[PDB]
């Protein structure tokens, strides 16, 4: 129950696309990499919101 | 001084435009295989011998993996190898997809399924009393199969559908319809690449993958923006799998049409400027009517394009120096190559005929098409040799597999457009393997010269290296 | 309460071994990238299912 | 409700920084990939904990 | 001028169609190791000496890791090394997989488990009264083991099953069945790579990994579309692990067959054009009857393909210049190599026999097979030397290990197809280590010449560098 | 013409098989350090001088990091440097791991912990009345330590256990047992790499990492399939850390045994064909009895393999041209090198003795082993010089650090197997630093020649560059 309170910390929010090896990765792979960074951020946000909601439901039901 | 003359590609001038076009070999295949003093050798395209008769010209072919047999549509009839299994309407080319339950043919805007049990079922909406979702199917343009679902594209619209898993005859119960709406482009053609449904549009190419959603009415497919390609195909059948990817002819929307290969969400051209000029020579409608396919025998990975007046073959194996393109033609004149719809079927390569109602198999022993003489051409690049006399013109040729002696016509051009007199040379002789093809006293080169080799034969032509003694 | 309703959108589904610089990455890292894509998909599915469950419990409560 | 019981499995727990390329990736991207592996692990843990909490709240409410 | 002539590959012309084929060494192996003036040397394939008798021809072999012994099925009997431990029906080749509990043999469409306690159990559905799920097993084609589960493929269908952990005799209680439904291709063969169950289809190759789901009825395996390969295997036993991957022969469905190596979701050909022609010469069924395996001794990593009439060996170690392929044959004529089912077993490499009911060990001391003479051939490429006389033809050979003096037949061809007179040369002598193999006054090269070295011996042949004095 | 002759590797023929094998330097180390006209120089392996006595032969060694002292087991006694701290049963080699609380020795299938307080505790199941989970420990094969837990492998089974954190004597309370069940392979050896527990099997190598789960009964370790290696180790002690990785001898299950280095989930061979033939010469059991270790002094990173009859040293520092292998031997004949279990301990490298019950330190001043003469050999590659006379044979040598004058034996071979007469040359002289080692009038080379240098001395041997005046 109390574990559902604290959110889990996240890494750097985004990839700058200037630190990527642009001479190596294909541009589709580049798009995938930035999309993966953004999607990890979004999934972290959604998981934290769901944990907050679960904690609130748990305490209200208690 | 002995100078070797390459024969893979020949320089020249276009008399209509005075532009430097690249003359291509005719019915002649380049093989990058080190032998004698040459890095590669030129071998004639395999000839065609009739296998068995059909009714009507060829309209499509595919290898039915489930049945382990080749299904091809000739005329108004559908053939499973030798046998006949169904009736097909229409007259134009058809696109086919096959599944475990049935073999499907897309004809007359309808997805016709020829079930292996003998029954014929046509794709149509669910019955009204069933209560399932109804869709405006319209007309079918191109079809494909993936994960047991027949995927087809609505004609004149960017919407495509997928059939239901339990019943392949009807579309999906709840989530059949999908749209390639990244750009307002009509889905010209549809195809399958790996586990992605590819929607070739008029301006863009999109990739769709299975979501795996189990909820009723949820979307099963979502577009993959990372793999989108900003090019597109010109005609419905201007696409084909090639080199673990798709090769296509660019639509006029994105600019002058050209041949491209899709790689990692980007299109890399593989068309020489001469090839692009040839493609541009056709009208938009004629370009749309063109069909291309892939053929792979020996080490060659050929991309064959059946344009209305030309047949172009791209050899990926022999493209080390650059895009190697060949022209395939039938007869002494410039008639279009008759073979079409090549497919490898158990030790034989079977090809339909564009004109006659027969199907033939590729025979590597001979080069004649249906027991008819064929023309083989090789052009050397124009090279500037001033006041230079060239005497010994020798080309290495493999001989001894001809039923009659061959004659090689050798001619040289000075302007680059008009060729001089042709000299007959005994190129081949039956049961002779050590014959030398050589011509002495070519002449004196005033400004520049180029050589053209012409062979008329029913036997394979193998020319290795053209060397000339300048002095 | 209502923010738990809408699912969060996701990137492309997977790395289909054709955009990867397959001549650069080692075998372990080459497996790791597809493993990471598949696991991101799985974690997205689990997070959305947990959000749906939390919303249902909240409204029922 | 029963789907909230089973946690979703995880990939390899972390990048070793010895299997990554090191003449290609810059220092920032080399740090980012490791942090991304760690954050994927942490997000998996948080999502599983939130699913467990949601299941407990759901069954108690039922 | 002294010019060195390579012997790893030989040029030539096919008399059937005048095409340039690559003559391959016979019963010889190339080693990329710098000695004297040559970057490599050719050594004869190790000879075979009989180890102990069996009943019937060889049908399979595998290294049972659990028992730390080699299990092989010869004729109608199953052998654990020297001893006999079980009875096997049928006559064709069998696919075997091994586990901690039992050793499994896939024969006659049944997965037969030979438990180490002595009892024999056959895979069948769970009893009806047990209450577990019932499946339509059909017939078993190929089997494999992973994570304590036997995985086998239904014959004629793309469905495969996995045995239960507690009772390996019956399939899994709730989630046994799985399908490779990305394409409508029958699962010709099944294999294991890393932790993935690999389902080699007729059109595509798919990878399945453990989900780890604990819920009853949930799928334990999901396909990995990322690692999918768009090629496929020609026959059931046309696959084998090779270089931390799988090597296979392409199915005709994807085009002309060729030898490929699976890498990171992509198939890279390793078959030379001549090898592809040789493979294409066979029919579909004959190729399907072919079996391939891998053997590794010394620095060589060999890929052996047992085609019905040819045996092709691909040496990955000596393939820097290009794909190095060698042909193995038994006897003076073109009979197929008798050795089959090679497996390294405690300081010895034991191989079954295709014809006789014996098993023999590879002995490096001699080159004879079951105390019989063998032919060793080396072909030099055709090179064009006009009006050039060659006198000194010397090859350095290691000697002193032969039980009798060996004779080398040296002959030269001019047209590339027909060879001239053969000259007898004493290339080996017992207990002599400084003998020189040399022939003077070879002759005059008119247009082009090629050399062929023929050795008949019971002792190893080591030819390093062929140099010739052009003058 | 002055031609330099390399001495890092020597060419020759194996008289039993007539194959080209590499003659390796004996008791010499290659150093890739530019000096004079040579890119590198050859230096003799450091000699051994006795440090202090022991009881029994060496059986194991490790650097106890917690105590900052070297623990080694000689005979039936356990030694902490000079002192004696416990009693060890058995007679064979033992694998030891150390922790903060205790030093552990794996002997007679039991994990014996020698606590620093003086008490001795043996690993065994928890008491029955405690209520904790009971396991079938069986016998212990190999042990290791990670995160304060002693990890050991059950003998003859793929199961391994970990001790409890609070009490290291007993296994973990709830989640001790784990299995490397990717393949039915017994865990031959276990080791620690970075934060992964490595389970070296008979066919596969697996990596396990801490889950961090806090629930009672939850698994603490899960396999990492991404890092799995499809090779394996031949024997229990055929593994050792090397170059931030593990080096091992391949098990016969995967083919002919060979030396490999694990890199990024793949095994890269570092064994020359000659080394692989040497390894294959041994039987499977003798191969299993082999032990290997690592030693690093100066710039050399050496991988020492103590096979029953040969001792092979792989120098990773001097492997620029290729895998550099050296043979270490003791005495005038081919006796096995007596030094074993090297460990760097505070300015000295201490090594146990295979035969005598002593421990000695490596002294770089001298090359004698326990004040006994040693043989140093250097072989030059066979090179083909026809009708060529060679006169000046000079090798640069560092001198002046010998207590007695040295004699160098120079001999030449023509067949490559048998050497001619040996000529004595004054290689070294006390307190002389400008002596030149040179021999004039070597002779006339008929076909090919090779040189072998033999030195018998108690002093270091340093040979820089072998140049010969070929004329």
């Amino acid at each position: 129950d109390p574990s559902l309170n604290n959110p889990v910390v996240i890494q750097a929010t985004r990839l700058d696309a200037s630190i990527l090896p642009r001479n190596v990765f294909s541009k589709s792979y580049l798009l995938y990499v930035i999309a993966q960074g953004t999607d990890v951020g979004a999934i972290a946000g959604k998981a934290n919101e769901a944990g907050q909601g679960a904690y609130d439901a748990q305490v209200k039901n208690d | 001084p002995i100078q070797q003359l390459p024969m893979m590609k020949g320089m020249g001038k276009d008399f209509k435009n005075a532009d430097y076009i690249d003359y291509l070999p005719v019915n002649m295949l380049a093989t990058p295989k080190e032998i004698l003093n040459s890095s590669g050798y030129l071998r004639s395209f395999p000839g065609i011998t009739k296998r068995y008769d059909m009714n009507g010209v060829s309209r499509g072919v595919e290898y039915n993996t489930a049945q382990n047999a080749v299904y091809r549509v000739c005329g108004g009839k559908l053939y499973k190898g030798e046998s006949e299994v169904g009736d097909v309407a229409g007259s134009g080319r058809v696109s086919m997809a096959h599944g475990r339950t049935s073999q499907a043919v897309g004809v007359n805007g309808q997805l016709v399924e020829y079930r292996y049990d003998g029954t014929v079922k046509t794709v149509s909406n669910w019955p009204a009393d069933s209560g399932f979702t109804q869709y405006e199917l319209g007309s079918v343009r191109d079809i494909t199969r993936l994960r047991g679902r027949y995927a087809w594209s609505k004609d004149g619209t960017d919407s495509w559908f997928i059939t239901d898993l339990e019943d392949e005859s009807h579309p999906d119960r709840y989530s059949a319809q999908y749209r390639a709406e990244s750009q307002p482009d009509g889905i010209i053609g549809i195809g399958t690449w790996r586990d992605f449904i590819v929607c070739f549009g008029s301006s863009t190419i999109e990739y769709f993958s299975l979501t795996g959603a189990t909820t009723a009415g949820a979307a099963l497919y979502v577009a993959q923006p990372s793999l989108m390609v900003q090019k597109s195909i010109a005609g419905t059948y201007c696409k084909t799998p090639f080199a673990d990817s798709y090769a296509f002819i660019s639509h006029p929307a994105t600019g002058a049409p050209s041949v491209y290969i899709i790689g990692s969400g980007q299109a890399s051209p593989i068309a020489t400027a001469s090839i692009e000029k040839i493609i541009r020579s056709y009208t938009a409608e004629e370009m749309a009517t063109g069909v291309m396919e892939t053929l792979r025998f020996d080490s060659h990975e050929l991309l064959i394009i059946h344009l209305p007046r030309h047949v172009l073959v791209y050899d990926a194996s022999s493209s080390q120096n650059g895009p190697q393109w060949c022209v395939l033609k039938t007869g002494l004149y410039d008639d279009v190559y008759r073979g079409v719809d090549f497919m490898y079927e158990g030790n034989q390569i079977t090809c339909g005929d564009k004109s006659e109602a027969v199907v033939g198999q590729l025979q590597f022993d001979i080069s004649s098409q249906y027991d008819k003489q064929q023309e083989h051409l090789l052009f050397t690049p124009l090279f500037k040799a001033d006041n230079a006399r060239c005497f010994d013109l020798e080309v290495e040729s493999s001989t001894g597999v001809a039923q009659y002696a061959d004659r090689l016509f050798l001619s040289a051009t000075t302007d680059g457009i008009n060729y001089g007199r042709e000299q007959m040379i005994e190129q081949n002789e039956p049961f002779v393997y050590d014959k030398r093809v050589l011509w002495k006293r070519v002449g004196r080169i005033r400004r520049l010269i180029g050589f053209k080799l012409r062979v008329i034969t029913k036997s394979p032509v193998t020319l290795s290296g053209c060397q000339i003694r300048l002095e």
